[PDB]
């Protein structure tokens, strides 16, 4: 979660 | 712990026992000797074992105490070790049977006396060489083994002293020992001539070969040694390859006449001698080499490095001279018998030579007549040892598949330039003796006289490496006879056997006059058509050559197969693809995938796009048909990928794209547009499957064979997409519709895998994708970080050994991220940039090269981005927070035992950060008016001091003085360096060394 | 059946120990383990004269792992030298290597080797691999991952101890 | 032109027995 | 898209 | 240890 979480489309 | 005889016990374990007792005394010896206070059992053993090995390790716990210690003894102590060592060096010399069956046990000694003096001497013992001189009249073992004394001395001194040494106290020992080197000499000198002991001549003469690598000329030039050398000790058996050792090293020492007249003169009487006394001209060292007695390969090894190294800068000097011609002839003569020999490594050594000579006769074409015989001569030696130009690897990859491969830059395909090279100079200065030669050697294969498949393999080779050298009309009548030959010898040849190789011959030679080719296009077409029908022959490696030579001569002409010839209704192209069933029927997968990336290197020279996408299509119609199936099929049966023979022929398809998208590259994208939606879905599928298994059954199901069908499947899809976009010339179409559904669809399968289902690929298909367009995707570049960076972290922070794949790709994704988008850095909250900066710092760590390059890289990258941006919040914030962290952090690899690879990086690393603060870049007090120089130093000495407490603090200020001073040097800042790193691994540097670069 | 002591010496990660085990296991080992100090490997060949045996020592490169160091040297008979010719360093100390084994072992036969050469870039080139010449060594490229000149070491030590250029392994 | 010489390739067969 | 490969 | 200062 440091980087925050990804976002997939 | 350990009493001398029980020591004695656990060496004669270790060295004469086996198993497991072997390996528990080894840890036994391994920790005494490691001992800090082992060396007062030293002596002990030395006085009173009864076992020689034991001495040889006392020795060792000896020189540990005096490279790293020997300053902080009393000036007693080391007087009691410095006699105790002379002592028992004199006692073995004197007992005769010890200084025959114990060399190893001198040596030793003689080497940690050698250790005492680059301590002690001269300083401190100004009377050891005249000590030494007048003890070798003493004894004549003992003037024996001074001999090895000063050879070690010299070694220590000027061979291995660089890093070793602080370049001050190297200098001082090089201009002490050239000081005294004058009585040195007379020693030596006075041995030579007057010596009757072969043991002592032969240690005589290998301390001179040392020496002559730095003394001054007018020893070997103004003295009469050279003469003595090449007169008296070539004739003797026992000293000839040690003597021919020190001509080579000075014939590697003007406008001198006299020095010329020398350098003439030894090598005069050296080949005289050799002919009078040793061999003469004519002898065969071919089979004299092969009977091999005693050291004679060693003597002719050293005999071809004598001549090769001498002529090769004085060969001008013979020339000048028509009264030394016999001598420049006969020296060349037996050269040419050294060529003969079957011995790959000498025969480089000759032909490194025989280049730099007809090199020469081709631009010098005047000189060319006196060297006729020989070159003819040379002609033939290089044709009958012609190596093959091309090697195949055959590999098992992790999943099973056995996989052909070419062999690049290997030493075999680098001979073979060589000898292509040295030829084709050869063909120039005589085509009709080139042209004979072989013609004749071709005619010796089909009388039988000298047929093997060597033979005719080896002579195919010569022939093939002279393509454009004779002008185009004698090329073209030359090629036509070897081609009529050849073809003839093949029906004469009875079995299947010899009629493939000469078969095979003859695709290679064709395949090598690519110009002989073109100019005919009947004959082109001809030779493709047999390759075809070679492609249904079941005999062992005629398919490979078919497919080999195919694809070897599309290559070269491509352009031939996309034009419509005259006498023809259409490009051969569509000939070929609208066959390709037929032809292909019989291949293995792989050599089908060859044939299909044959196609795709003619196809892209196509220059109409329409027609070209056309021709793309009608190639990959018949895999786009079993495609379009299975697609069809994957819609009616949910468990369609159980099967293993679906899963090979999807295997077999994606196989095929791979192939023809290398060849086509930017112009593959309508192919890869065709099935890249479907492809990006299976590949989820696949990889769901493999991860699903090994969560289920563990690590044990990566070796099952269905895993490793589907990991196939998963590895060439993102070997497909790797290869496009590494070659694609449209960034546009990658980005707008290649890179995000690619992303989605890798990214999160990745990051929802278990550990051990992860493939390191993954990363780098990511790390293409980054290089080529990693400049326009920011946001894509986030999401990588975001979903593989900590979980891939996670994997490869435990330890050091643990999955070390995905270790080294991972920070070669990191080191382009940083290079191409660093903007990603900019965006993302602190304490996932703090994990950035750990695991560069873990980079740093590591003990392997392949990881530690790019770790440094990366943080020499990101200095220079951060640096990049001026007077800015960001930069100032990080030069607080990790500034100092990576200047601890490289110092501490710089003086780590096991990092030394990335030694100039890490110089630079840290030039560049004391530039930060020297050349006042850093707008900002790093501290919680003090200037940031004095807060550098002061945090530099005070680390320092504290990780290396033996330091002395004038040697701690003199050593940040010079680097503070030097760090826009390179070369000077990195030998301060080495200097430092010397200096704390013993105690009482002298501190005056870093002044090394200012007197 | 003669057994000869033969030394494997060469910088850290060269894949001294993943040449020898793949020569006893046939597995090709992925992972970087390096050894301390030394590890000693009966590795026996087949020849068209019969069985030879070698005693392996194969000693640490790494110089925190080094223990007795140039103490293993002691009754070898052979030796194999090992660089990477990825890694232009392990070259560059080869002579430092050598240095240490022919001072304990003054006139054996020795390899050397330059492991690796499976690997794209390659970064020790052929025409810059001269240190063997004025040594008399032998050289070998080698690839104990991808099987070239795999046996090519051994063989030519073979030949060299049993005295018989005619020596196959069978 | 290299008729003959491209006729005498075609001809090329390993598998004959007129050795 | 066009298959339903999936994931049995 | 993987995040510690090495000094
Ligand atoms: N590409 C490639 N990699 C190899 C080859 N041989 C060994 N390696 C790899 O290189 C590394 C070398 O491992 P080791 O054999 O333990 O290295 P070492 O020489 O024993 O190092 P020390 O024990 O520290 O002296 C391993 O990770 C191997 O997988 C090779 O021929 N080609
Ligand atoms: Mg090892």
């Amino acid at each position: 979660s440091a980087f925050g979480a990804p976002a997939f489309g | 712990d350990l009493d001398i005889a029980l020591l004695d016990q656990v060496v004669s374990t270790f060295y004469q026992g086996s198993g497991v007792q072997q390996k528990q005394a080894q840890e036994i010896l391994t920790k005494f000797q490691d001992n800090p206070d082992a060396w007062q059992k030293a002596d002990q053993i030395l006085q009173f074992s009864t076992n020689p090995q034991s001495k040889f390790i006392a020795l060792s716990i000896l020189d540990k105490l005096i490279t790293r210690k020997w300053k902080l003894l009393p000036n007693d102590h080391r007087i009691g070790i410095r006699n105790f060592v002379v002592g028992m060096i004199i006692s073995m010399c004197q007992d005769d049977e010890v200084f025959k069956t114990q060399k190893n046990l001198i040596n030793k000694s003689d080497l940690t006396l050698v250790q005492i003096l680059k301590q002690e001497w001269p300083q401190n013992w100004p009377e050891f060489i005249p000590e030494l001189i007048g003890s070798s009249s003493s004894s004549v073992n003992v003037c024996e083994n001074n001999m090895i004394v000063l050879k070690l001395l010299s070694e220590e001194v000027f061979d291995f002293s660089a890093e070793q040494m602080t370049q001050a106290k190297a200098l001082h020992l090089k201009n002490s020992m050239s000081k005294e080197f004058e009585q040195i000499f007379k020693l030596c000198f006075q041995v030579l001539e007057q010596g009757s002991s072969s043991s002592l001549i032969v240690a005589t003469l290998e301390s001179l070969l040392r020496y002559l690598h730095w003394i001054p000329y007018r020893y070997i030039y103004e003295t009469n040694i050279l003469e003595l050398l090449s007169t008296k000790f070539m004739t003797s058996p026992d000293t000839r390859a040690i003597t021919l050792k020190c001509l080579t090293e000075v014939s590697n020492l003007q406008d001198n006449d006299l020095i010329k007249r020398q350098t003439v003169l030894f090598f005069q009487n050296t080949l005289q001698q050799i002919a009078t006394s040793v061999m003469p001209v004519t002898a065969d060292l071919k089979a004299t080499y092969a009977n091999a007695n005693g050291n004679d390969q060693s003597f002719l090894q050293d005999l071809a490095m004598f001549l090769t190294t001498y002529l090769a800068r004085n060969r001008a000097l013979l020339e000048s001279d028509e009264s030394l011609r016999e001598l420049l002839l006969n020296a060349h003569q037996y050269l040419i018998q050294l060529s003969k020999i079957e011995e790959r490594e000498l025969f480089k050594t000759t032909l490194d030579y025989w280049h730099n000579l007809v090199a020469d006769l081709f631009y010098e074409p005047l000189k060319k007549h006196i060297y006729e015989e020989i070159c003819s001569q040379l002609r033939l030696v290089i044709i009958e040892n012609m190596v093959r130009p091309e090697e195949v690897l055959v590999v098992e990859n992790d999943e099973g598949e056995i996989v052909r491969e070419f062999v690049k830059e290997s030493d075999t395909i680098q001979l073979y330039k060589s000898e292509r090279e040295v030829l084709v100079y050869l063909t120039h200065l005589n085509v009709i003796d080139t042209e004979e030669i072989m013609i004749s050697k071709l005619a010796r294969q089909i009388d039988g006289s000298e047929w093997s498949w060597h033979n005719i393999n080896t002579l195919s080779w010569a022939i093939g490496s002279i393509s454009g050298t004779m002008s185009e009309d004698t090329e073209k009548r030359f090629v036509v006879t070897v081609i009529k030959d050849l073809l003839d010898l093949t029906v004469k040849k009875r079995g299947k056997d010899n009629k493939a190789v000469v078969a095979s011959d003859i695709m290679y030679v064709v395949g090598q006059y690519p110009r002989f080719l073109k100019a005919h296009w009947n004959f082109l077409r001809t030779v493709i058509l047999k390759l075809f029908e070679f492609m249904h022959e079941t005999h062992e490696g005629v398919q490979d050559m078919a497919c080999d030579t195919f694809i070897k001569i599309v290559q070269k002409c491509k352009y031939h197969f996309v034009i419509q010839q005259p006498r023809e209704s259409e490009p051969f192209i569509q000939t070929i693809i609208r066959d390709i069933q037929k032809t292909t029927a019989d291949l293995q997968p792989q050599q089908v995938h060859t044939f299909y990336k044959a196609c795709g290197i003619i196809i892209s020279e196509e220059r109409s796009v329409a027609e070209r996408n056309r021709l793309l299509s009608d190639l990959m119609q018949l895999p786009n048909m079993a495609w379009d199936t299975i697609v069809e099929q994957s819609t009616a049966n949910p468990t369609l990928l159980l099967d293993s023979e679906t899963v090979k022929i999807i295997a077999n398809i994606i196989k095929t794209n791979v192939a023809v998208c290398t060849s086509m590259g930017a112009d593959f994208y309508p192919q890869l547009g065709h099935i890249y939606y479907n492809m990006l879905q299976l590949y989820r599928a696949v990889s769901s499957m493999i991860s699903a298994q090994v969560a289920a059954e563990g690590l044990i199901a990566t070796k099952t064979p269905k895993v490793r069908g589907l990991r196939t499947i998963k590895k060439e899809i993102l070997k497909l997409v790797e290869t496009y976009i590494s070659k694609a010339r449209n960034l546009d179409d990658v980005v707008k519709v290649l890179v995000e559904p690619l992303l989605n669809a890798v990214l999160e399968d990745y990051m929802n895998n278990v550990p051990d289902a992860r493939d390191a690929e993954v990363l780098n298909c990511m790390t293409t994708v980054v290089e080529k367009v990693g400049h326009m995707i920011p946001q894509g570049v986030i999401l990588i970080l975001q979903s593989v960076f900590e979980c891939t972290l996670d994997m490869i922070n435990k330890d050091f050994t643990e999955y070390p794949e995905h270790r080294v790709e991972f920070y070669k994704l990191l080191k382009v991220i940083n290079e191409k988008s660093f903007a990603a850095f900019l965006e993302l909250p602190p304490a996932a940039f703090k994990l950035f900066v750990d695991a560069i710092c873990w980079a740093f760590k590591h003990n392997n090269r392949d990881v530690e390059v790019n770790g440094l890289q990366i943080a020499l990258d990101l200095v220079k981005n951060i640096e990049r941006m001026g007077n800015v919040p960001f930069a100032n914030e990080f030069h607080k927070n990790y500034f100092f962290i990576f200047v601890s952090e490289t110092f501490f690899v710089l003086t780590d035992s096991d990092h030394k690879s990335g030694f100039s990086k890490q110089a630079l690393l840290l030039m560049k950060l004391i530039s930060l603060v020297y050349d006042n870049k850093i707008s900002v007090p790093l501290y919680q008016g003090t200037s940031n120089q004095v807060y550098l130093s002061q945090y530099l000495a005070n680390m320092l001091s504290n990780a290396f407490p033996h330091l002395t603090s004038e040697q701690i200020a003199s050593f940040l003085s010079a680097l503070t001073k030097q760090y826009k040097d390179l070369v000077v800042f990195k030998g301060t360096l080495r200097d430092f790193l010397v200096q704390i691994k013993e105690v009482g540097g002298d501190p005056t060394d870093y002044l090394f670069a200012e007197d | 059946v003669p057994t000869f002591k033969l030394v494997l010496v060469g910088d850290g990660g060269t894949g001294k120990t993943t040449f020898v085990k793949r020569h006893l296991t046939g597995e090709f080992e992925k992972k970087y383990i390096a050894t301390i100090g030394v590890e000693v490997h009966p590795l026996s060949f087949y020849t068209n004269f019969g069985e030879i045996k070698f005693d392996v020592w194969d000693t640490a490169g790494l110089e925190k792992f080094g223990g007795l160091r140039d103490g293993y040297y002691i009754n070898a008979q052979c030796a194999i030298i090992m660089f990477d010719v990825t890694s232009r360093i392990t070259y560059k100390n080869v002579p430092n290597w050598h240095r240490d084994l022919v001072r304990v072992c003054e006139n054996i036969p020795i390899v050397l080797c330059g492991n690796k050469v499976d690997v794209k870039e390659r970064k020790v080139k052929a025409k810059t691999i001269t240190f063997h010449r004025k040594k008399n060594l032998q050289y070998y490229d080698i690839s104990a991952k991808s099987n070239y000149n795999f046996e090519k070491p051994f063989l030519w030590l073979a030949r060299k101890l049993a005295g018989n250029p005619q020596l196959e392994f069978v | 032109n290299l008729n003959e010489l491209a006729l005498k390739l075609a001809g090329l067969d390993i598998n004959k027995t007129e050795g």
